[PDB]
């Protein structure tokens, strides 16, 4: 809600940046094996629970 | 704080402040908003400090 | 002209100290050529002052 | 300004079916 | 005082411009002006020479040409 | 349009030089 | 002889007898058309926004019984179309549809 | 790239080939069908009348529930249909396939469908919500369409009308264009 | 554009053109290349021209590089180029947007410089510059015609031809240049002999000094005389030159880099530099072009109504004919304020007379330059199209916002440039450097671009 806790806002901020693609260069690193950030995340498909 | 901000920005750029506007950001940083003094230009503080 | 914490040792602490305020200075400088377009020489500098920012203050501590 | 000038440039803009394919992007050619 | 500054604050603009700008630019550094010294001077010794040598040789044929 | 390899340049602006050489060369000895 | 106008008079009520209400006015434009393609043999008809505008001056299911057309068969200027005509229809405004004959117009 | 078959003479053969084409493959199979064994001007103008509703192909194999229509008893059948996403797919491997004999200088006119073949691709999956709180599966069904265009000796050329259109211009293709240059 | 693109359809078709490589080329063969392209233009630029005898003189040709192959030199293929991005860029001459009307864009541009080829030989030709083609005939105005052709013509390959990654960089600037750096050094060590009523003596000015440190007994005058001749080549001239080309080479790196990112992709960051000679040295060009045909101008202009005040305050003229050839020199008025001094103490003799013509000068080329960036396709806007069109953005910013930011700079760099092309250039001609402040920008604009390239190519080679 617009009512926010100083802390709630805080944690749906780390929420925030972590759902981002990956970097394109980490492909190239030498045992890479990760394809696409799998832990996307979409405000409607599955919800924080907070 | 509002005032620490204050205190900051006037010692590193040793300009005058006449207040501080503060919002905390969706990402979770904190935007000051540093109205300066009236005989200060923004502007020309803003090329001191490279921003532009 | 790195910070080796070799040549800190004897120093006086007025002395450190003004010497840790050359490196704030310098990275604050820093984090705005960051944003602003700095070239990629003054981006791989950050590192170079953080870390001169922690000697300085391991030694004085 | 003129409120007529609704209806004309609509009249006119209902010109076009017969210019299809070369409506021309700007009456006001000056500037 | 249009005849005043219709041209002149266009030229105290103008100066404080350039300061503006040139508190901007990305001045070249000694140690940089160092590197474009040595670079240039090879480099002109480079084509001044060579361009010279081509000039010379064909002297004693142009002496003969004409 | 023809599209031109590097050594047709080389041998027709090779050949090019050869020809003002026989040209300044013949020009004044048959003439002399 | 491609470019030629003609005056019409169509029988809208008997092409949308037994019509449902709320398609009446929509296939009267679809019979007008239909009906531009079988008088001129232009794939590309051009209703005019003015017979759009009169088809349905009285709602979707009381649509006019007549109105008089005019078609005009004219060279599509664009190349890249694969028609070389298309057909206009303007609507003509009558007092009375009495004895209204198909009439060559000559411009 | 292994075709089902190998071509009888190769210098006189052009390819092509799709593979995910999320074109019904129940449809595309009997559309394939078909064109099997037409001249490529035959073929082209067949696809351009199933497109327009002037010509139906028959479906023979899939033909649960398919309708009757008057079209289908060219065929020999009374079920037909209109695939118009298949028969545009199919146009556009029929143009592709016509540029390789092209490219490798065949007689463009003389060229006939040897082999055609509609294989399933791999489903994709979505998804459809059912009555009672149940989920059931919305699963499209691509093909693979390969075909193999062989010289034969009937020539037929291009229509006129048809050569006759403005090679369209692409402003979107125009702008990677400028990207990339 | 109608007229104009289709009318060019025809030629294109036939005329050549070089071959895309089909893979990145080696380095070490791009040096190949570029070291066989650049000696056959240097041939050029020493064989002398077939048949000319008449004028220009032919002592003079023995000495020179006039009347080489080169004669007519790369100017036409520049003048092309510009003549047509100066049309194209002010919308005057509509440029197909295509990469195929592009194609043929370039060989218009290449087909200018042909037309100029043909054309700039004529001028010279007909005047006597040559000779009068009653003497020469079709024939030798036939040769001279096809050799200044060919030589331009094979100069354009070959530019292409380093231009399309078979050697490095382009053949134009690395030709201009090349000019330079020989100029420099010739006039260094320059095995000439001057005949002279003080006897027989050496050019250059390296040479000069070692000849003339042995040959007088007057070592204090040899001080004097080799380092200060007015009629040759000096040691300071070198010394000039060489002061200026540091001071070129600091302000060289001058250029203010803005931030901008793809905005198709995060990351990639990289930055659009606005370089302080933003116009590059048009601006005084353009400048010098006008000044030169305003003294002709006004020479034949004042022999017509010198008995009217006005023309003479506009500018006066005369006949310096005392020994030497009659050499036309303004005698007062506005194009004497228009002059630059010649020797240090005439700037002494008037100080208003000089800060009038620096002021023009410098304002002059300020002002070209300030006026050039909008008609030259370099202004705020064209610049932001060309970023929107490779999809790049300031981040942070709407489209429109670039413009702004844009503005802060490319008007300023625009003037300060040209005052500073300006400025710079009147130290080349006030302290009797070689090449004009023009010169030593090209030789080290140019070098610099070859050695950032060539430590790249170290980093591997
Ligand atoms: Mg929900
Ligand atoms: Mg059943
Ligand atoms: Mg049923
Ligand atoms: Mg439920």
């Amino acid at each position: 809600s617009s009512h926010k806790t100083f802390r709630i806002k805080r944690f749906l901020a780390k929420k925030q940046k972590q759902n981002r693609p990956i970097p394109q260069w980490i492909w190239m690193k030498t045992g890479n094996k990760i394809r696409y950030n799998s832990k996307r995340r979409h405000w409607r498909r599955t919800k924080l629970g907070l | 704080n509002k005032h620490q901000i204050k205190q900051a920005v006037k010692k590193l750029y040793d300009i005058d402040v006449a207040k501080v506007n503060t919002l905390i950001r969706p990402d979770g940083e904190k935007k000051a908003y540093v109205r300066l003094a009236p005989d200060y230009d923004a502007l020309d503080v803003a090329n001191k400090i490279g921003i532009i | 002209a790195k910070i080796k914490a070799r040549d800190l040792r004897g120093k006086k602490k007025e002395e450190l100290l003004k010497q840790l305020d050359d490196l704030k200075v310098e990275l604050s400088q820093l984090r705005v050529a960051k944003v602003t377009g700095g070239a990629a020489s003054k981006l791989s500098k950050i590192r170079v002052v953080r870390k001169s920012i922690a000697r300085v203050l391991t030694v004085i501590n | 300004v003129a409120k007529q000038r609704i209806r004309m440039a609509n009249e006119k803009h209902s010109k076009n079916i017969t210019q299809r394919g070369n409506v021309a992007k700007t009456s006001r050619n000056a500037p | 005082m249009d005849q005043v500054m219709q041209f002149v604050e266009p030229s105290r603009q103008f100066v404080k411009d350039s300061i503006r700008l040139v508190k901007r630019c990305t001045k070249p550094d000694r140690k940089e002006f160092q590197k474009i010294a040595m670079a240039t001077a090879i480099g002109f010794a480079i084509m001044g020479f060579i361009g010279f040598f081509v000039k010379l040789i064909h002297i004693p044929i142009n002496n003969i040409i004409v | 349009g023809l599209k031109v390899g590097p050594v047709p340049v080389l041998v027709m602006s090779l050949l090019f030089i050869a020809s003002v050489f026989m040209l300044h060369i013949w020009g004044k000895y048959t003439r002399s | 002889n491609e470019v030629v106008t003609r005056e019409y008079t169509i029988n809208i009520h008997k092409r949308i007898h037994g019509v449902g209400f709320k398609k009446r006015a929509p296939r009267a434009l679809k019979e007008i058309r239909k009906f531009a393609m079988k008088e001129m043999g232009t794939p590309d008809v051009r209703i005019d926004t003015r017979l759009n505008k009169a088809v349905w001056a009285k709602g979707i299911r009381n649509v006019p019984y007549r109105i008089r057309v005019r078609l005009s068969r004219k060279r599509n200027e664009d190349e890249d179309s694969p028609n070389k005509l298309y057909t206009l229809v303007t609507y003509v405004p009558v007092t009375t549809f009495k004895n209204l004959q198909t009439v060559n117009v000559d411009e | 790239v292994r075709y089902s078959l190998d071509p009888e003479n190769p210098t006189k053969s052009c390819k092509s080939r799709g593979s995910n084409l999320r074109v019904h493959f129940k449809n595309t199979r009997e559309t394939a069908q078909a064109i099997k064994g037409m001249h490529i001007r035959k073929a082209t103008k067949y696809l351009k009348d199933v497109t327009l509703k002037k010509q139906c192909v028959p479906f023979r194999r899939y033909n649960g529930g398919v309708g009757r229509c008057a079209q289908a008893k060219q065929w020999g059948w009374t079920q037909g249909r209109w695939p118009k996403k298949s028969a545009e797919f199919l146009l556009h491997m029929l143009k592709n396939a016509e540029s390789n004999a092209e490219l490798k200088g065949l007689d463009v006119d003389s060229l006939v469908i040897e082999h055609i073949q509609v294989n399933k691709a791999p489903k994709m999956r979505r998804r459809t919500y059912r009555a009672h709180g149940r989920i059931n599966p919305y699963m499209s069904s691509p093909c693979h369409i390969e075909m193999i265009l062989t010289e034969k000796e009937q020539i037929v050329p291009k229509p006129e009308e048809e050569v006759a259109q403005k090679k369209k211009i692409s402003q979107k293709k125009l702008k990677k264009q400028k990207l990339m240059a | 554009a109608i007229k104009f693109l289709e009318v060019i359809k025809p030629f294109c078709v036939i005329l050549p053109e070089i071959q895309k490589p089909e893979r990145k080329i080696q380095f070490k063969e791009k040096v190949l290349w570029t070291a066989i392209t650049l000696f056959i233009f240097l041939v050029c630029c020493q064989i002398p021209l077939f048949g000319i005898m008449s004028s220009d003189f032919y002592w003079m040709r023995v000495i020179l590089n006039r009347g080489t192959l080169m004669e007519l030199g790369i100017s036409p293929i520049v003048t092309s180029g510009l003549i047509m991005q100066l049309l194209a860029g002010a919308k005057i001459i509509e440029v197909g947007d295509t990469p195929k009307d592009r194609a043929l864009f370039n060989g218009a541009q290449k087909l200018f410089g042909m037309i100029i080829t043909i054309g700039q030989s004529i001028v010279y030709v007909m005047t006597g510059m040559y000779g009068d083609p009653s003497e020469m005939g079709a024939g030798i105005c036939l040769l001279i015609t096809i050799q200044l052709f060919v030589a331009g013509l094979i100069v354009l390959l070959l530019d292409e031809l380093l231009q399309k990654g078979y050697g490095l960089g382009s053949g134009i600037s690395l030709f201009i240049a090349t000019n330079i750096c020989e100029t420099i050094v010739w006039k260094a060590f320059s095995p000439t002999t001057v005949n002279t009523g003080r006897g027989m003596e050496f050019e250059g000015a390296i040479i000069a000094l070692f000849h003339l440190l042995a040959t007088r007994t007057d070592k204090v005058r040899a001080l004097r005389e080799a380092f200060y001749r007015q009629n040759l080549p000096n040691l300071m001239n070198l010394i000039a030159t060489i002061f200026v080309f540091a001071v070129v080479i600091y302000f060289q790196g001058f250029r203010v880099d803005l931030p901008i990112k793809s905005a198709r992709y995060r990351g990639q960051y990289n930055t659009y530099p606005i370089k302080l000679f933003y116009t590059s040295n048009i601006p005084i060009i353009l400048q010098s072009a006008l000044v030169s045909n305003l003294y002709v101008i006004s020479q034949m202009l004042s022999a017509r109504f010198s008995g009217n005040l006005l023309v003479s305050l506009l500018g006066t003229w005369s006949d310096t004919s005392s020994g030497g050839p009659a050499r036309a020199y303004p005698v007062g008025g506005l194009c004497h304020y228009l002059s630059p001094p010649e020797s240090f103490g005439s700037v002494l003799e008037d100080p208003v007379h000089a800060v009038v013509y620096i002021v023009f000068m410098l304002g002059s080329c300020a002002f070209f330059s300030k006026t050039w960036i909008e008609v030259s396709g370099s202004s705020a806007k064209d610049v932001a199209k060309q970023l929107k069109e490779q999809q790049m953005v300031m981040r942070g910013h709407r489209e429109t916002s670039m413009v702004h930011e844009l503005n802060r700079y490319i008007p300023t760099a625009a003037a300060f440039g040209g005052l500073c092309i300006g400025a710079l250039s009147v130290l080349a001609d006030f302290l009797g450097a070689i090449g004009s402040g023009t010169g030593i920008l090209l030789a080290v604009t140019i070098i610099y671009q070859y050695f950032e390239i060539f430590v790249k190519e170290q980093s591997e080679v």
